[PDB]
């Protein structure tokens, strides 16, 4: 069976918790310390459970909660609400292969709601599963249902997204999220549980273009260039042609040639895999041309590279700046194998590191803390690909004066 | 009828935000 991670997005109050919970007690895998607590036995009383335990400091990326389908292992492994929601989703320790998107009937679409939807579409998350929650405090009625599922429709597929399913649910009484209504004829699709069952492995990064940050380069005598690094994506066989960036667009020729021989733990190799820690010896690049922090691609899709000219997008969690950091801050971004001075040019966003909701646009400055969405200028030319497309070469760290600062994702890219 | 013009004014606010919303993710 294949492992699925899921994350809940939705408003605060919506019932994100209850759905949770409902999943957890229709499927018979209430936390075992609720067990022992109870060592009667209602939806209610383990709801308060739930709660306790969320007050005694077990958050939900901490309790990881896990249930089996017929064919999937399913994790819960974060929601918006605790202390570092923001920053798990940001630095990839919480990676979701699907998010359930919880809307109450009786208030509909929010702003927050759309709010979190762009952060699961920033994070790369293909999968979204609607749920239309508190149906039983609108009598079950199919048209509050069908007006909010055409808020959410409009606003899912403006996002880019499409035949998600929109699933009528009581959390509280349990109406279609484990245990099929019998309150709602009207509605035929899956259950919550069952759309669940139904999210697809996720994309491959063997199929995923070629991407190879470089750690070092040699040039060893009688068998010339030979670059070191690992693959990230994709695969790199005898024979290919590679090419360096951003070697090629600082010289503006093509640095690039072909794979004359692979080499792991020092022995030869056909072919490398995503993960390989490899040798391999290029034709026609010159040992000076390439270096610590150029990233190598097929010439089908060479690695993006964002020139001083152009500016990228990042949301970022600040770790450790305690001051004010303001327009013009110009620290060190690090990412894979590179190190380069960056400027913050404008921070667009600031966002609560608890929900991933938008607190303030346009603020004048950010701290320890704070998450914020950004615009960066490279002051020398950096490979950065978005988080969303490919999350090895999307994330990056922020250092200065020998800490860590910030940890960033890549949103877009702006060509200048 | 004034209702239904400040119901309107509204729901365009709403998809304002929206595309603010999208320039600010884009
Ligand atoms: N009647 C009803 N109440 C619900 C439902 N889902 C959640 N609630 C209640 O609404 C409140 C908020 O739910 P909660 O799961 O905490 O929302 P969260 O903040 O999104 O996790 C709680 O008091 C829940 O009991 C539902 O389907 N029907």
């Amino acid at each position: 069976k294949p492992h699925v991670n899921i994350v809940f997005i939705g408003h605060v109050d919506h019932g994100k918790s209850t759905t949770i919970g409902r999943l957890l007690y229709d499927t018979g895998n209430i936390p075992e310390t609720i067990i022992k607590k109870f060592e009667s036995f209602k939806f209610a009383w383990v709801m308060d459970r739930l709660k306790e335990e969320r007050e005694r400091g077990i958050t939900i990326d901490v309790a990881h909660t896990k249930f089996e389908t017929p064919h999937r292992y399913i994790t819960i492994i974060d929601a918006p609400g605790h202390r570092d929601f923001v920053k798990n989703m940001i630095t990839g320790a919480s990676q979701a292969d699907a998010a359930v998107l919880v809307v109450a009937a009786t208030d509909g679409v929010m702003p927050q709601t759309k709010e979190h939807a762009f952060l699961a579409r920033t994070l790369g998350i293909k999968h979204i599963i609607v749920t239309i929650n508190k149906m039983d405090m609108v009598n079950y009625d199919q048209k509050v249902f069908e007006k909010v599922k055409a808020q959410v429709e409009k606003l899912l597929k403006t996002l880019g997204y499409k035949d998600f399913p929109v699933i009528p649910t009581s959390a509280w009484n349990g109406d279609n999220v484990v245990k099929k209504s019998d309150k709602m004829p009207w509605y035929n699709g899956p259950t919550l549980i069952e759309a669940l069952d139904q999210i697809p492995e996720p994309e491959k990064p063997i199929d995923k273009p070629l991407r190879i940050p470089i750690q070092d380069v040699y040039s060893i005598k009688g068998v010339g260039t030979v670059p070191v690094g690992r693959v990230e994506t994709g695969k790199l066989k005898v024979g290919d042609v590679v090419i360096f960036e951003p070697a090629s667009t600082i010289f503006h020729k093509p640095i690039q040639g072909e794979v004359k021989s692979i080499e792991m733990h020092h022995e030869p190799l056909q072919e490398a895999l995503p993960g390989d820690n490899i040798g391999f010896n290029v034709r026609g690049v010159s040992k000076n041309d390439i270096k610590r922090g150029d990233v190598a691609g097929h010439t089908d899709k060479p690695p993006t590279v964002v020139r001083t000219k152009d500016t990228f997008k990042a949301q970022i969690i600040v770790l450790n700046h305690p001051t004010a950091i303001t327009v013009g801050y110009s620290p060190v971004l690090h990412a894979h194998t590179a190190q380069i001075p960056v400027r913050f040019e404008q921070i667009l966003a600031k966002v609560d590191p608890r929900t991933g909701n938008i607190v303030e646009e346009n603020p004048q400055f950010i701290k320890t803390g704070d998450s914020a969405i950004v615009v960066l200028r490279p002051m020398k030319p950096v490979v950065l690909e978005p988080v969303k497309e490919i999350p090895q070469l999307g994330r990056f760290a922020i250092r200065d004066m020998g800490m860590t600062i910030a940890a960033g994702m890549v949103i877009s890219i702006q060509k200048g | 009828e004034k209702k239904e013009e400040e119901e309107k004014e509204e729901e365009v606010s709403e998809e304002e935000a929206l595309a603010g919303l999208s320039a600010l993710f884009g």
